[PDB]
């Protein structure tokens, strides 16, 4: 008895590699594919073509809840990046075709419910599609700067983020016609005090990309392949008091001696 | 030879099956020659699409004549961009003793009004029904004639078709199946298991040949896709077979597995022959075997890190979204 | 035209003996354009076959090529010189010896394996990308026999072999062991390239050495404790 | 790179393990392995098996003269 001779003619489809644990709910897989920004965007990446290091590629938000006033939970998130992968080895998908509640009954394992129902007429299989295109996250995700205690930050996102009109008036009636202190610190304009925030800090908004690599560099502890040593201790310590007096006080009051590294 | 695919299919929802009318009479006069239901203006489109994603369509469609098979194939001949032929041959069964009367189909002149520029008249049909209508024996001989009658002409009538499509009724699929195969009656089961050929709403079937002109009869055919209906929204309804009394029309827990054929290197993809075939076995167990066409594989049962989302409606209101997360990675096998 | 398997087995004696594609004596064998018609069609056929049609005809050749040794059946002096015409008469009368359809299963699992006893088989940014993305990262639930003991044993035989070779009328380690394996394991080691064999003295390759005396960098462990 | 003389080192173990060398043997070659005899008033030693052989048929003959 010959086992059954299943065409390969079958359609080529698409598919997505998620670094998620997603759940076999629709809440579940919809939440996944709009961490990725909805189905137009996922089906759209998989047309991409060129050169991999110009590939714009898939954008994966880890944080993507929206609050209240309908702004995003995480207004500045940086997103992961996926990109097609360049060789894909092709891949059969097989439909296994259980008995009503099979599964739950060999703790949600296919293998399990195969061998279950080893000697059974009703347990069909069969090929359905051959995968040729997938999208795989594999990047680093770049650094990440919390704003959820500064100031400037939280009237943009309450504003531009939320637009409700009330904040939208409220924020451009402060904008001033022309700025008289370009120089000081935009503290002194926003007076909210319900934030923890130092006045050192001038409320410097962050870049869109501080790792301007996905990948770790080759370091590896290895130089590159491709005078104090004459000063007293006196002198050191005195050049250190010409642009801070208070750490030159400190460590005369500490240290006992200068070495070179030699 | 030429002719060396042949896929059947049965044809869309009829409006009669509706849980409520009312229920339209038939546009052709004909009894029982209904128009297809929603489902069949929907199901219908969807065939048409995933013919047109398969590597190896169809170059000619042969129609059973009756309007619910030439309103199937419509959107189909409209999408491939393909010519439809009229076939009685392939025509619907009717017990001898059917009541009020045996119904007789429509021809190319006034069927030309409801198919403008679709139909073409430069083919008569094979053989015919009896008009008395058919005991299922007179039935399946009527079947096991055409086969080797309508090849040698599709061979003749045209000089380079390899590829072919039927759209016909569920007695009709099952009886050409059957006796394409060779059986000595159509109610037999393909195996001890008890299996047979499936034929619910747009269901569709593929026999190929296995791996100069060779007689037609003296040629063995495989049925390697058997009642495939993914395509379909809704999946497939109104399944029907020979253990029905009745005239045609009158729980499953599905999970799904990828099992992947890694090359040895990074620098280059692994590709699937076109023409390939697939068999398996032993999934029941910790080392299952598998034939991708020439090569034997070993398998191992692997879980993934992470979730594998497929689209299916994304092929080379809803999207059929599968979830892949078990595996069967395939390592190559030497035969001793 | 018909001799690409030819052309396909000229590139595997060149590649494999003299470890390139000796192009200028290929297109003395099977004649056809300079060069061009040879390297297009030879690099538009591997694809077809991929690593594991290499590896195939890779495995195939050397096990050929062995068994000829063994029975004398070309003068090692040919091999050197390169006998293009020699050697791929060597593959051409061994390929005389079986023929077989292309292979089918039975549905029975058992019934395939009575019937068949199967067997079983630092760069630039841009192509770390490559290859960190085709890479699928998988928890095996299952597999095969584990046949650990058998392994380990067979491992163990490594160790003691490695143990002897490295440095230095008894041996203790290998009593215990069945007289049966170590031939394996001598052999295993001989193909693998990790041992030399003199008229009765074998002793370690390089590569034993080397790996340890480049990774095992201690002087430099040294130099850190005392900084 | 040394591809034919390892080939030549290959094949000649797989002949010297099928001439009678239970492979032990290549290794106790290495490790110090003398043979001795073990005749009476005889203690001579060889570094392989075959001289070893020869010398114990040599205290064959000696035992077929007397
Ligand atoms: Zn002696």
């Amino acid at each position: 008895l010959i086992a059954d001779e299943f065409t390969l003619d079958l359609p080529r489809i698409p598919s997505l590699e998620l670094p998620l644990n997603v759940s076999t709910k629709h809440s579940s897989i919809q939440k996944a594919i709009k961490m990725c920004g909805g189905i137009e965007k996922v089906k759209e990446a998989f047309k991409e073509h060129g050169p991999i290091e110009s590939q714009h590629g898939l954008q994966l938000y880890l944080n993507d809840d929206t609050d209240s006033d309908g702004s995003k939970s995480y207004f500045n998130e940086h997103p992961v990046i996926g990109k097609r992968v360049p060789f894909r080895d092709e891949s059969v998908i097989l439909k296994v075709t259980m008995p009503k509640g099979t599964l739950s009954k060999n703790n949600n394992s296919v293998k399990d419910s195969i061998k279950s129902l080893k000697d059974s007429n009703k347990l069909r299989v069969t090929p359905v599609s051959i995968v040729d295109n997938t999208i795989k996250f594999r990047e680093m995700s770049d650094f990440q700067i919390k704003l959820d205690n500064v100031p400037s930050a939280r009237e943009f996102k309450s504003s531009f983020g939320s637009l409700e009109w009330n904040n939208f008036k409220s924020f451009v009636n402060s904008v001033p016609d022309n700025d008289s202190q370009p120089q000081e610190n935009i503290g002194n304009l926003i007076l909210d005090r319900s934030v923890k925030i130092p006045s050192t800090d001038f409320q410097l908004p962050p870049p869109p990309k501080l790792s301007m690599v996905g990948f770790p560099l080759l370091y590896k502890y290895k130089a590159n392949p491709f005078d104090v040593k004459t000063a007293s201790f006196q002198d050191i310590i005195n050049k250190i008091a010409k642009l801070d007096p208070k750490t030159a006080e400190t460590m005369k009051s500490e240290l006992k001696g200068f070495v070179d590294e030699v | 030879m030429v002719v060396n695919t042949i896929y059947i299919a049965r044809h869309g929802y009829r409006s009669n099956w509706l849980p409520e009318g009312p229920y339209p009479d038939p546009l052709t006069g004909i009894d029982s020659d209904v128009p297809l239901a929603e489902h069949g203006v929907q199901q219908a489109k969807e065939l048409a699409h995933y013919l047109l994603s398969l590597d190896n369509q169809p170059e000619a469609a042969f129609a059973s004549p009756f309007y619910r098979c030439l309103e199937t194939v419509q959107p189909i001949a409209k999408l491939l961009e393909i010519p439809v032929y009229l076939e009685r041959g392939i025509g619907e069964w009717y017990r001898p003793d059917r009541k009020p009367v045996i119904p007789v189909p429509a021809g190319y002149e006034i069927l030309s009004k409801f198919f403008p520029g679709v139909i073409s008249q430069e083919w008569d049909s094979t053989l015919t029904p009896n008009e008395k209508g058919e005991t299922e024996q007179e039935m399946y001989m009527r079947f096991k004639k055409f086969w080797p009658l309508f090849i040698e002409r599709v061979e003749k009538e045209y000089p380079n078709v390899e590829c072919i499509l039927l759209v016909t009724h569920a007695a009709s699929k099952i009886a050409l199946g059957m006796s394409l195969l060779g059986y000595d009656n159509p109610r037999m089961s393909l195996n001890e298991n008890g299996d047979k050929i499936r034929s619910g709403s747009c269901s569709l079937d593929k026999y190929e040949i296995l791996k100069t002109y060779i007689p037609f009869s003296d040629r063995k055919w495989v049925l390697t896709m058997n009642g495939n209906t993914e395509f379909l929204s809704s999946g497939e309804e109104m399944n029907w077979n020979f253990d029905c009394v009745a005239e045609a029309g009158s729980e499953v827990e599905t999970v799904y597995i990828s099992v992947d054929i890694p090359s040895g290197n990074y620098k280059e993809r692994t590709e699937i022959a076109k023409s390939a075939i697939l068999q398996y076995s032993g999934l029941e167990t910790d080392a299952p075997l598998f034939r991708i066409g020439n090569r034997l594989y070993e398998g191992s049962w692997e879980r993934l890190v992470g979730t594998e989302l497929a689209f299916p409606n994304a092929a080379h209101q809803s999207e059929k979204i599968y979830r892949i997360k078990e595996r069967i990675v395939l390592s190559n096998v030497r035969p001793m | 035209k018909d001799g690409v398997q030819a052309l396909i087995r000229a590139v595997v004696v060149t590649k494999s003996i003299k470890n390139e594609i000796m192009w200028d004596k290929i297109t003395k064998l099977f004649p056809n354009n300079s060069l061009d018609n040879l390297k297009k069609k030879w690099t538009a056929r591997r694809v077809r076959m991929g690593h594991s049609g290499w590896r195939a005809y890779v495995d195939k050749w050397k096990k050929m090529l062995v068994l000829a040794i063994k029975s004398e059946k070309i003068s090692l002096r040919d091999v050197e010189e390169l006998d293009l015409i020699k050697l791929l008469d060597i593959w051409t009368s061994f390929d005389e010896k079986e023929i077989k359809r292309p292979l089918f299963l039975y549905k029975n699992y058992e019934e395939n394996r009575k019937k068949f006893t199967l067997v079983r088989d630092m760069s630039s940014m841009i192509q770390r990308e490559i290859s960190s993305l085709k890479k699928t990262y998988t928890r095996k639930i299952s597999a095969s026999t584990k046949d650990l003991s058998k392994s380990q044993s067979d491992d163990y035989i490594r160790t003691v072999i490695r143990s002897i070779l490295i440095e230095s009328n008894e041996i203790e380690a290998l009593k215990n062991v069945g007289n049966e394996s170590i031939d394996n394991v001598i052999m295993d080691m001989a193909k693998e390239k990790q041992i030399y064999l003199h008229g009765s003295k074998l002793e370690c390759t390089d590569t034993l050495p080397d790996i340890l005396e480049n990774r095992g960098n201690y002087k430099d462990f040294g130099v850190a404790f005392q900084y | 790179n040394n591809n034919v003389e390892f080939l030549q080192n290959e094949v000649d173990l797989e002949k010297r393990l099928e001439s009678g060398e239970n492979g032990l043997n290549l290794l106790l070659n290495t490790v110090g392995r003398k043979y001795r005899c073990f005749y009476n008033n005889c203690s001579r030693t060889f570094k392989t098996k075959e001289k070893y052989e020869k010398h114990i048929d040599k205290h064959k003959v000696h035992e077929l003269k007397l």
